[PDB]
RNA sequence: UUAUGUAUUUACUGACCU
């Protein structure tokens, strides 16, 4: 995301796979993490969509409940047409509040 | 630097090549493995292998002296049997 | 033999996987065989700067492509 | 200061051409790009004259232009490659007239 | 579309405003201009008479100077790099005929 | 290896641009042609300062905000700063009092106003071409 | 024929060129094959001295021109004039590349 | 009369001023963007309009000072002093070789005619009022929306090519309007508020007034 | 008088977070 500056992104090649957000996180986009202007689906790569990891939210990994989005904004700057946006690694937050 | 003179493993035998390696590393660890002979093995089954991936992968085992003197002495081997129709170097064609 | 040049990659800051970005400590000659790679694959991509290019020659468009593709190996000229 | 776009005689030099059995019949027809311009003209074998049956503009450059048939298939695609990142696959229907968009999928950054 | 052909590429024209009239400038690399096409192919059948013709055919020369292919249809010779055809032509707008021609030099 | 501001600028072009350090460079000749090309604009002045480049904006007290003229031909600004006074007079115990009991209707000023000054009475500010960039005075710098 | 960016042969026997300058054109095959009269070499005939196989240049044998699709690529110069004295103005164009260039006039009306 | 255009074929269009008194050749105006003109046209005593390698159009007016007097060392960005400014960038995709303003029907009105290379042959025409400017404006704007191009290449983002687009209607996206289903139609019309023939009507009245 | 290194509060940022 944008707040936490140490998560990574996939950014591998983008199949065919919709990306799919949690019921904590609809409505949010994905690169400028907003709220407004959704325009463009989101489309993950086939190992990050593989068996457990179906249906699961992007951002959280929570399970997902509605589809992902881009805003205008990610759109027009073309920065839906970069690898998927599946954050990959969980780091230093919501795991040391996890052990408090 | 004379690990770069390019070789290609079709034109070599492997198999008569294996046990002067596993007695060089016999020789240079003092004592027997199977999985560096076998990363001798598997390094050198691909058709155009590289030398400094090779020399790096036994760096890591051995000093960097003797990964040094085993690139040395194994890539001359391979340059004088891959010259050779028949496929052995000069340490085995004259023993 | 070798010595010490053991640099395979490191830490995946930001994996500037685009071809011609370019760093800081890159030169005249870098950026600017850079800018020439560009160009031609901008020459042949659009049709029309092909066509005016073909003009004035009176070369053919594929006469015209392969002189431009063979100029994207080492257009500036040695390093 | 305030002005506005016309084309009146649209473009005409064909950069890419391609055939095949667009409209699904046993008679063939051209798929031409005039690089901006995507047409379609039937070869009226027995007048021998050329007629366009339609002409849309991609709004792009057409990089690559290129038809295939599928196994066991009646009908060709044609399939565009453009400046825009999207592969995308068109099938001509003859009824509506126009070229219905199969598919577009996205690999890359623009221009 | 009514079409007056023209032997080159023609760059720009102007207007003759009193007496409306065309006033036309043709240019093309790698082109000969047609005092050069002459004198290559008059070069072209003394090298073919010349390359050991006592066995013969002269024929050939001759009916190689004589037989002038259409270049509209059969392609324009290219002279290698750096040579420049060019003409400037004056004509009707109405009819489209070449009312006055002046070719220029081999590189001009 | 870094010949001086003598040579380099006896070499270049258009000499007037050769600075102190651009002999400190790793490739000099483009860097003053670049830096003599034509419509660039030039790296900001404070790259080799020590300052920050606004902590220099330490003791000097200036005004609050001008206004644009559209919008103080509203009103807003004196019905605002009206309530602001009369607000500054309350305590805790009427500020909490008509947070429950709201008098409502105090600026209720109109729309068809703020319409106009947006839309009728809108006014081209003065905008600066593409190379004026902003250095730490330059307002100060109204001489020329 | 004139040369072309893409040809698309087509199956009834026509072959279709697009000159990348100047007019298309539509062609029917007269004499499919033509292995009849012609000097044709090959591969593997032990031929040295460089090329050492030429070919004399012909007219038409095995097409026979049909259709001239028209083009003004590459309009290279143009002009708005009303020459002719006629009531709307005329288009005074410069076009094509070669030997095949053209100075073309347009008028609104039809053929 | 009086004054130059002068078109680099890098740079930009240059300004010049001839004098009588003198026979000087001052330089007292030039653009800021680099260009790659091919051809130019006049359009007003101040504005030039002019077309590019790459296949945009510019059109760039003098601002409302730029004192031609200027007689002959700093330049104000390593060239002239008043920098005119650009009032439209459009994207055509193709070279555009001749620029030319006219009128193409008796009766009708001046439209500035550019010829490209690929062909093609397009008008550039003014909007009379700004109901007709706003109208059209919201008619592609709705069909950037309905009616996306083919390739997926985003129209907005074609006609902003190089340069960002502005003040240009592409009116062959708005002349697709009569080239959708007549539930698209309906939706941009009523989206309009106005009738499908009735867009049709005024959409085709450019046409007819302007052009062919 | 620009300035450092630190012990060190106070303010401030990111629609940060069950
Ligand atoms: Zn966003
Ligand atoms: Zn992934
Ligand atoms: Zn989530």
């Amino acid at each position: 995301a944008k707040h936490h500056p140490d998560l990574i992104f996939c950014r591998k090649q983008a199949g065919v796979a919709i990306g799919r957000l949690c019921e904590k996180c609809d409505g949010k986009c994905v690169i400028c993490d907003s709220y407004v202007r959704p325009c463009t689906l989101v489309r993950i790569c086939d190992e990050c969509n593989y068996g457990s990891y179906q249906g699961r939210c992007v951002i959280c990994g929570g399970p997902g409940v509605s589809d992902a989005y881009y805003c205008k904004e990610c759109t027009i700057q073309e920065k839906d047409r970069d690898g998927c946006p599946k954050i990959v690694n969980l780091g230093s937050s919501k795991t040391d509040l996890f052990y408090e | 630097e004379c690990l770069e003179k390019k070789v290609d493993m079709s034109k070599v035998n492997l198999e008569v090549i294996k046990p002067w390696i596993t007695k060089r590393v016999t020789e240079i660890l003092g004592f027997e493995d199977d999985v560096v002979i076998e990363f001798i093995f598997n390094q050198l089954e691909v058709k155009n292998p590289d030398s400094k991936m090779m020399q790096i992968n036994l760096t890591g085992f051995l000093n960097g002296k003797n990964a040094r003197e085993f690139m040395g002495e194994l890539w001359p081997l391979l340059l004088s049997a891959q010259e050779n129709i028949a496929g052995i170097p000069s340490a085995f064609l004259e023993l | 033999m070798t010595d010490r040049y053991t640099i395979h990659s490191q830490l995946e800051h930001l994996q500037s996987k685009y071809i011609g970005t370019g760093h800081a400590d890159t030169t005249k000659w870098e950026w600017l065989v850079n800018q020439h790679r560009d160009s031609y694959c901008s020459y042949m991509g659009h049709f029309d700067l092909l066509n005016y290019f073909a003009i004035a020659e009176n070369e053919s468009k594929a006469r015209v492509r392969f002189n431009l593709m063979e100029k994207m190996l080492q257009p500036c000229g040695p390093p | 200061m305030f002005l506005y776009n016309l084309t009146l005689q649209r473009a005409t030099g064909i950069s890419f051409a391609i055939h095949g059995n667009f409209s699904g019949t046993k008679q063939q027809e051209i798929v031409v790009s005039r690089g901006k311009i995507l047409e379609l003209l039937r070869p009226d074998p027995n007048t021998g004259k050329v007629h366009t049956l339609l002409t849309v503009e991609v709004f792009g450059v057409i990089r690559s232009l290129m038809a295939f048939r599928l196994t066991g298939g009646t009908k060709d695609y044609i399939v565009v490659g453009s400046d825009s990142g999207r592969i995308v696959i068109l099938e001509y229907q003859p009824s509506k007239n126009m070229f219905e968009k199969i598919h577009q999928e996205t690999f890359g950054k623009s221009g | 579309q009514v079409a007056f052909p023209l032997q080159y590429t023609p760059r720009k024209f102007v207007i003759h405003p009193e007496s409306n009239n065309l006033i036309i400038i043709e240019t093309d690399h790698n082109a000969y201009t047609e005092a050069t096409k002459a004198q290559r192919k008059q070069q072209m059948a003394e090298e073919m008479v010349e390359a050991a013709g006592e066995d013969l055919a002269a024929e050939m020369a001759a009916a190689f100077l004589n037989e002038n292919l259409p270049e509209s249809i059969f392609g324009a010779p290219k002279a290698g790099n750096g040579q420049w055809a060019s003409v400037i032509r004056v004509m009707n707008p109405i009819q489209g005929n070449t009312l006055d021609l002046v070719q220029l030099e081999q590189n001009e | 290896n870094r010949f001086t501001v003598a040579e380099l600028k006896q070499l270049v072009a258009r000499p007037d641009v050769v600075e102190m350090h651009d002999v400190t460079a790793q490739d000099p000749k483009l860097l003053v042609h670049l830096k003599a090309t034509r419509n660039s604009v030039p790296v900001p002045r404070h790259w080799c300062f020590k300052r920050k480049y606004l902590q220099g904006k330490r003791g000097i007290e200036k005004p609050p905000f001008e206004l644009p003229d559209f919008i103080k031909r509203t009103g807003i600004q004196e019905m605002r700063e009206a309530l602001q006074e009369k607000e500054e007079q309350k305590t805790m115990k009427s500020k909490m009092r008509e947070k429950v009991r709201p008098k409502m209707g105090k600026i209720d000023i109109d729309y068809q106003k703020l319409h106009d000054a947006f839309f009728k009475w809108q006014t081209k500010p003065k905008l600066t071409i593409h190379g004026d960039l902003y250095y730490e005075g330059k307002e100060f710098e109204t001489r020329l | 024929v004139p040369v072309a960016a893409a040809m698309c042969v087509l199956k009834t026997g026509f072959l279709f060129v697009a000159s990348e300058f100047g007019n298309h054109y539509l062609y029917q095959i007269a004499h499919l094959g033509d292995d009849d009269e012609e000097p044709e070499f090959s591969s593997a005939m032990p031929l040295e001295e460089g090329d050492t196989f030429f070919f004399q240049p012909r007219p038409l044998k095995n097409l026979v021109l049909v259709d001239e699709l028209d083009s003004l690529s590459p309009i290279l110069f143009c002009q708005i004039a009303d020459l002719a004295n006629e009531d709307t103005p005329q288009l005074y164009v410069a076009c094509g590349r070669g030997p095949r260039s053209s100075l073309r006039v347009l008028r609104h009306g039809l053929e | 009369g009086h004054r130059v255009i002068v078109s680099d074929v890098q740079e930009s269009f240059i300004w010049v001023r001839y004098k009588r008194n003198e026979n000087q050749l001052i330089i007292f105006a030039d653009d800021t963007y680099p260009r790659w003109v091919t051809t130019a046209s006049l359009l007003d005593y101040d504005t030039v309009a002019g077309a590019d390698k790459f296949g945009n159009i510019c059109v760039v007016r003098l601002p409302p000072n730029t004192n031609d007097e200027v007689d002959e060392d700093r330049g104000l960005l390593n060239g002239a002093s008043q920098k005119a400014e650009v009032i439209m960038n459009y994207h055509v995709g193709e070279t555009v070789l001749s620029l030319q303003k006219t009128t193409l029907i008796p009766g009708g009105s001046e439209s500035l005619v550019y010829t490209t290379l690929s062909g093609g042959i397009g008008i550039l025409v003014p909007f009379t009022s700004h109901e007709d400017h706003d109208f059209f404006q919201h008619v592609e704007m709705h069909l950037r929306s309905e009616h996306p191009p083919l390739c997926g290449r985003d129209h907005l983002s074609f006609r902003s090519y190089y340069f960002p687009v502005k003040n240009v209607i592409d009116g062959d996206l708005c002349e697709q309007f009569n080239s959708m289903e007549p539930n698209k139609q309906k939706n941009v019309s009523e989206e309009l508020d106005r009738t499908p023939p009735e867009v049709s009507k005024k959409l085709e009245d450019i046409r007819t007034r302007y052009a062919f």
